[PDB]
């Protein structure tokens, strides 16, 4: 977690565990599909609450609280997700997986654009963090993504 | 006069009469068909495609050469520029519902794994003196054999029976082509209807056998007659006579007029070789078929099965993949075979993709998710 | 929640599902009334074109 207090892990058997820095069973949730990608929502002055975003292999993306109670979103997907990355300040979400496409979404779940279609599985896609000065003025329209595929291409 | 000169086998004066017809009627069909036949006679495989494309460029419609080019592109799995050609020919066709253009469109749609629109176009194009026999044969083949496979499969059963109104439509087409089409084709096609009619009569097969025996007595060369006889003897549990007929079919040299039936016979012969341990002659027949055709469906499936049985997984996987591409994402058994081959070849990503698509298509396959999908999923990482 | 319900209540089919009810009738109708034509020596298959 971005607060440095919590830790989240997933298992191919469907078990997702949330622990503290002392590695104790703070929360356990059992599913029926393998767990591949998880991340923690970045801290934000508007939200100031951290939740676990986990993409299951049953074509679904789930939001889990600290206590383990699901937020009830359970947004469905056409393709099985593989990797999940949150942009800085928690504004965007880069999703990759099946269909060989790297897509962008809002934190709510609204589709915006598709970055690239390689014609193979994209194992890992990453976003470029930005550093904002005290009171700086800039449009910051530019975004940078790095993709790694199965055949052996690392594209920018 | 053109028919007489075609029978006399002299190209020069027949071409002269065709030119006279062209000067008389620009919309003549028999003259164009005869010109295409003579062009095939003068050039077959060296540079026939180039001259045919040139003549198609010169004359807008040129329906006979267009049909021959469609057949060639089906033989060369290149249907994309075929559909571009039919579009560019239709743009300046004046009238959309010309018999030649409708027949070409129906043939193209039949060769593109789509029976409904092909049947509609063939029915529309039947309203003419020419192309009637070929179009009727095409619709009845579609009605009897939708997936374009061997009529009798020695693996299991072999006959295919679908509802009852298909037989009624076949009977209507037979009673149309008995007054429109020829007589020998009528006998052969009625024999096919009787053989595939099942236990509806219990007497159609024997009268068809008598008719075919009379035909062979009168004419022992007519390929559909012996093909129907071999099919019927497969039906009647005959073993020695059936292989004797298929063997004597093999000895005949390749005739341009009756190639397709020959191929079919070869396929049947190939099946007779795959039912027994003699895989060498089976692969010989399969390689001959793949030499003479590049869009066969069952032949490549059998080749992939043989290679998989001979634990050569790369070539078997390639053949199964090409067969799956031929029948576009509709078959399920060969999809499972391809998934198993990919799993055994340590290509888990492709196997997972195949399993995902086959599960999306058919949700009633509990055998496939626990057998190969789970194993590949666990073997990914 | 109200948007979906109201849209389903109204749901004006614009293009996609104006009359999409395509099912084979060349074989379905030949079950309904074609047998009386068939047992008898009557050919009206041209007339149903």
């Amino acid at each position: 977690s971005w607060d440095g207090l919590y830790l989240g892990f997933g298992t191919m058997g469907g078990i997702i565990g949330i622990r503290n820095r002392a590695l104790e069973q703070l929360a356990e949730i059992q599913r029926s599909f393998p767990i591949w990608c998880m991340d923690w929502t970045p801290i934000t002055p508007d939200y100031q609450n951290s939740v676990l975003v986990v993409g299951v292999w049953e074509q679904s993306i789930a939001h889990y609280n600290i206590q383990g109670q699901q937020l009830g979103s359970d947004k469905k997907l056409t393709y099985d997700p593989i990797d999940i990355n949150f942009s800085t300040q928690g504004e965007f979400l880069l999703v990759s997986g099946t269909n060989n496409k790297c897509t962008l979404y809002t934190r709510e779940g609204g589709f915006l654009i598709d970055v690239a279609t390689k014609n193979d599985w994209v194992w890992n896609n990453k976003l470029k963090p930005v550093i904002k000065e005290a009171g700086s003025v800039a449009v910051q329209d530019q975004l940078h993504v790095a993709l790694t595929t199965n055949d052996g291409e690392i594209s920018m | 006069e053109v028919q007489m000169y075609f029978k006399s086998n002299q190209k020069l004066e027949c071409e002269n009469k065709c030119n006279l017809l062209l000067k008389l009627n620009p919309n003549n069909d028999l003259a164009c068909l005869t010109l295409a036949e003579l062009l095939l006679q003068k050039d077959e495989y060296s540079q026939a495609i180039e001259q045919f494309k040139k003549i198609l460029q010169d004359r807008p419609n040129n329906y006979g050469i267009l049909a021959k080019l469609i057949d060639f592109f089906r033989r060369s799995f290149q249907i994309n520029e075929a559909k571009t050609y039919i579009e560019r020919a239709e743009k300046k066709a004046t009238n959309t519902n010309d018999p030649g253009l409708c027949y070409c469109r129906g043939l193209y749609h039949k060769y593109n794994r789509s029976p409904k629109d092909a049947l509609n176009e063939f029915s529309k194009a039947k309203k003419s003196s020419q192309y009637a026999e070929e179009s009727l044969v095409n619709m009845i083949d579609i009605y009897l054999n939708p997936d374009q496979d061997l009529y009798y499969s020695n693996v299991e059963e072999g006959p295919k029976v679908v509802d009852e109104v298909n037989l009624r439509a076949c009977e209507s087409l037979l009673r149309e082509m008995q007054i429109r089409a020829s007589y020998l084709r009528y006998i052969v096609m009625e024999s096919y209807v009787f053989f595939l009619g099942g236990p509806r009569y219990k007497g159609g097969l024997e009268q068809g056998l008598k008719n075919l025996n009379d035909i062979l007595k009168t004419n022992n060369d007519y390929i559909p007659a012996m093909l129907a006889l071999a099919v019927g003897k497969f039906i009647q549990k005959k073993s020695t006579d059936a292989k004797n007929l298929l063997k004597l079919l093999w000895k005949r040299q390749y005739t341009t007029e009756y190639g397709e039936d020959l191929e079919r016979a070869w396929l049947l012969s190939a099946d007779s070789f795959i039912a027994i341990q003699k895989y060498d002659s089976a692969e010989e027949i399969l390689k001959k078929c793949l030499k003479y055709n590049q869009s066969c469906g069952k032949a490549e499936e059998y080749m992939g099965l043989i290679k998989e049985k001979e634990q050569s997984y790369v070539d078997a996987a390639t053949h199964y993949e090409k067969a799956y591409k031929l029948t576009n994402e509709k078959s399920a058994s060969i999809a499972f075979r391809l998934s198993f081959n990919y799993l055994k070849a340590k290509r888990y990503v492709d196997c997972i993709n195949i399993c995902k698509k086959i599960l999306v298509l058919f949700p009633n396959y509990p055998k496939i998710e626990k057998d190969c999908l789970e194993k590949a999923r666990q073997a990914l990482k | 929640a109200q948007e979906q319900e109201v849209s389903k209540v109204s749901a004006p089919p614009n293009q996609p599902t104006v009359q999409v009810q395509d099912i084979n009738e060349l074989q379905k109708f030949t079950k309904i009334n074609t047998l009386p034509q068939t047992e008898e020596g009557v050919d009206l298959s041209q007339l149903m074109q």
